[PDB]
């Protein structure tokens, strides 16, 4: 990954996780779970969203296109006809495949950004109130009840 | 206590590719690429094509006998012929400026077929029942139904002079042809006159045509060559026919309508009681994907044609259920 | 004492657009699409187009009555039609090729207009004074400026020859017309013989011509039909014409001065006294931008056309005043 | 953004700021105001006035192009005509308005990776003498009068 | 005791453009278009092209005695044309439809040559040694080596008619001519009859020909003209001649076989013995790369053609060796 | 770079790393040296090698694209054939060198991004037993012998 979260320093994704497509764990004496980020999961649907339908748009739609008949005596004319409909069905089929494949890769780094910056958001309110275990996790050491580990999630938490 | 920060995966077999990875598995995806059609030809919005069958539109036009179920047709949204559209004109020659014809009928939405020259009074002086073997129909001798072979009567061929005024209000393509005898006898048999010429003219047309008399190789067992013309005789203007021979005149002829839209396809697919707003030779579409690998000819209102095999937009993240 | 790390904000409303977001207010950016036209016909260059205005290509080369005005023009950056340019040829009948001749003007800088056959001392056994009413002027029956009908003169039409060596040192273009009788009796009263034809002929041209006698719907009142004809004779070669009878000879031709650049455009605008070096139907364009959404149709360096509303490229950032 | 600087833990911009994209503010005792990174912000003005003349430049100047006319009979050719001239206007409408969306992406951006660069940059020098009161703000643990101020900005702050 | 991360620097020179910076010196790259190809004109996968060397596809085909040693040629992977190739007819004329007749030989893999109309046995009744001094070979006027100059023998040209049936199983291309003389008393000495015509039919094909006669500006020192025609003979069909004078009779004619990927090129450079699987004008070129800039004409499989100067694609990372 | 490293805070790169793209150098009592990254520098080189690949793939073979001729009489479709032919090849010289111009900042910012994530995984396991000097450099506290350094190349080292 580019920004080193997704299959980086986060190993795994969740398949417990089905809110969306970042949220926190969190195992409390009260109970586990998990529970996802609105606020990101959000935003990057707004955008993904707003990325197909551009894609989409801006291939408006194909009117009718059929084939010409040419007498014995119009090969050049035929054979021109022919040069057309290949050279624009090569640049179309260029264009498509190159646009999803890159648009594809953004995508994904675009993902590893969000986890990474929903990572480093929580790293800069805890600071010192817990200690950076592994796989991205956060090991309290005041020790927080659920009604706590929510304030995290909504962006409050006050305690430097 | 502790809270850790994570990402979404799930069961998911997607794949898509990237620049620097293909075949990536990810959670969410979107197909962008239309494979699937009905396997059917079906009415465009409501309205059927006319479809020529067996015939193409050069026999349809002529009137060949063997297209007379389409004589009847009035409107369409599209044309079909199929591999097997063979019959157009019977009695061998040349259709000058067939493709152009085919053009222009590619944009006509309707026409009338109407009596431009009414076979009973409008040749007093020539006879109007020749026929030809390379036109049969029923097992017997017969002719186009939109043209009349016009011949000599009771030994003579007066010089013959015919006009119609186009008060249709819409463009009259007529059609007719020049008969070409293989000898100088029965150039006289048929035509009486030994040097015959055809005079067509309009406000915008203006050709003459002069028998060429010759052996020539049989087709459809004939020596002697028929040629096709045609012409759009404006609303309002004249259109006159002059000659002492060789006049295979108009009967019938058509009333244009112009539309948009349509065009001509070739298929072997059949004719169903369904509608859509794309068909493709080999089927309609129905979809709202921007590409399509399905067919690059293509009637109304369809996604683009491309030779992909595959267009997958990735819209979850790389998916790692990590068991 | 403190120390902070921050970025530029301002009171800019510029807007664009990205691939996650619309409509994204930003404080710096650039406008990559022109929209701006000057209206008016300008100069290209220095030098103005030549403006047809009531008339056409045809009326212009043929010399029509109606297109004096334009007599004199020899050079010209672009040529202008407009929607009005309805004076063509005034005598009705077919002018063969004239695509590719308007095509060839396109490329043409300048010309020079000079008499190939002077009126008199060229035909001296024929009448050169034949008018028509459909090419009339000031309200009396007249003639093309650079073409000439000859005709019978004191009851005879001898057969003619007449050629013209090109020593001008650039293709000089001829054009010449055939004159087609609506009958036999008018073409005996003008040109005597009733089997005539006409033949024009260079080292590189060769065709003959038969008058093709008929009666015709009438077209500006004329029953009879005139077609016209022209080529470009090589420099150092010869056009040599021979006729006894129909023939509609040539009078004035054009040595013809090869540019690049040039093309004809439909307009309605008016020429004005500016100078430009992008010209398009609706105005003139003066800009450095790559892309413009005013025409596809473009005279000189201009920017690419494309269909967009708005091509705008962010330069500065995501403006948050943070007010 | 994709790195989180700009509208992430930098809240918002500073309309007081004006003379470059990215700088730094800073309260002393000798006073308060602005300064911009002219090594920042040059580089990124560098970079984006290239990108800008890159786009210009691909598109090279439209010659003359005008219409044609076709007879009666040529309508097949006057279709060819049509066919060819949508065509082209299809892919180069197609063209810029991707490319022009493309990289206002990737603009916005990199003026974000920029900022966080910054950021950063300034937090290796100061390290200990100061600590992170958020929203990219740095308390010194000492006095750092406009001598030394200045040595932060241009990156040689004597640890 | 310290571990530092870094990377990778070395002596690369190097260097790429970016969107943001050019002139970026890079540790690895990689080219990717060709700028390099053979001068050499070579074999396409084993075969050899066809030089036609001062000859074009007229002069070929027609037989111009200047390109006898192209006669015996019966297949090729390309056909050249050099910038020297003027002998194309050496008789004065048109040559109808021949920019199709070279889109025809241009999917054309191999023919053979051979004879139509035998010289002797094919026209007992009249001469068949017309030769001009238009077209010579040694110093003396000699005539196309696939046609027959066919004239009056003892003060007669009595009408022919003959025939061909293709029985080669592949399409044959026949070629003939049609002399106009510039008067009436060449027309009266070479064939008699004043008023003579020629006919040509097949099962698709039916023409004919009328004697033009006139004075024309001389080119190669004749007056006279004469025009080139050529159709193509499906297999089994019949070609039948007819004339009664001007006919100048096909007397070889070639058996085609049709292939793909071949095409005419113009070329100044030089054939050697060397394989290639991409032939340009300039040379051939053997590469992998994605482009060339070398030449956009080609034969076989190439990279694409592109105006750039320069395509390369970093591979590695910034070079910075801090030296 | 986006990512700050190269030409970064790791202001140069060495010339005695002959292993890869990516590396580390060493300095202990038993010696000095580099040494590759090959984890990192492999999957950097699959990466640009499937790109490269991509671009290559996608520019189908040319085949046999000859010109025409044309009658005197056919200038308006010479001229059709030429604007067909032109237009095409701006297209696809314009595709090709954006390409190569766009996937080249990329490929850059790449391997920005693959030293800057290697440094950050190498950091996070350092974190408590050396200091950060800054130039991509650690101290360790404890001095730790080659067989050490290396427990810090493979990812393990675990001395928290």
């Amino acid at each position: 990954g580019l920004f080193g979260a997704i299959a980086g320093f986060i190993e795994g994704g969740w398949t417990g996780m089905i809110d969306g497509w970042y949220g926190y764990h969190h195992q409390n004496e009260q109970g586990s779970g998990y529970a996802a980020d609105q606020k990101s999961t959000q935003n990057a649907i707004n955008g993904i969203t707003n990325k197909v339908n551009s894609v989409i748009e801006k291939m408006n739609i194909q009117f009718t296109a059929v084939g010409k008949e040419f007498n014995k005596l119009e090969k050049r004319m035929e054979n021109l006809n022919n040069k057309v409909d290949d050279g624009f069905l090569d640049i179309w089929t260029y264009n498509a495949e190159l646009l999803v494949l890159l648009e594809n890769e953004r995508t994904l780094d675009f993902h590893d950004s969000n986890v990474k910056n929903l990572y480093e958001k929580v790293k800069s309110q805890l600071k010192n109130n817990a200690k950076e275990i592994g796989n991205g996790c956060f090991e309290f050491y005041h020790k927080c009840d659920n009604e706590c580990m929510e304030s995290v999630r909504n962006g409050t938490y006050d305690y430097p | 206590d502790t809270i850790c920060i994570g990402y979404h995966a799930n069961n998911s077999t997607d794949t898509v590719d990237t620049v620097l990875e293909k075949n990536v598995t990810v959670t969410h995806s979107v197909n962008l690429l239309e494979d699937s059609h009905n396997g059917k030809l079906c009415r465009l919005k409501g309205i059927a094509p006319l479809q020529l069958g067996k015939c193409n539109i050069a026999g349809w036009l002529l009137g060949n006998p063997e297209c007379d179920p389409l004589l009847p047709v009035r409107s369409w949204s599209y044309i079909v012929e199929t591999p097997n559209s063979e019959n157009g004109i019977c009695y061998p020659g040349d259709f000058i400026d067939y493709e152009e014809l085919r053009e222009q009928l590619s944009s006509v939405s309707s026409f009338e077929r109407f009596e431009i020259f009414p076979k009973e009074s409008s040749w007093p002086n020539h006879n109007t029942n020749g026929v030809t073997a390379a036109c049969s129909h029923e097992g017997k001798s017969s002719f186009y139904r939109n043209l009349l072979w016009l011949t000599e009567k009771e030994g003579s061929y007066p010089k013959l002079k015919n006009s119609y005024v186009n008060k249709k209000g819409k463009e009259v393509l007529v059609l007719w042809g020049i008969h070409h005898p293989p000898n100088s006898k029965e150039q006289q048999n048929l035509y009486q006159n030994e040097n015959a010429y055809v005079s067509v003219v309009t406000s915008n047309y203006n050709r003459r045509f002069t028998p060429e008399i010759a052996e020539r190789p049989k087709v459809r067992d004939q020596a002697g060559r028929m040629n096709y013309y045609w012409t759009l005789l404006k609303p309002g203007d004249t259109i006159i026919f002059e000659a002492n021979g060789n006049l295979i005149a108009p009967m019938y002829a058509f009333a244009l309508r112009r539309g948009f839209g349509s065009g001509i396809i070739t298929s072997n697919a059949s004719m169903h009681e369904c509608n859509t707003k794309c068909q493709t030779p080999l089927g309609a579409i129905n979809s709202s994907l921007p590409y399509q690998n399905i067919h690059p000819v293509t009637i109304g209102e369809c996604p683009k044609y491309v030779r992909s095999a595959k267009l997958r937009m990735v819209t979850g993240l790389r998916n790692i259920p990590a068991r």
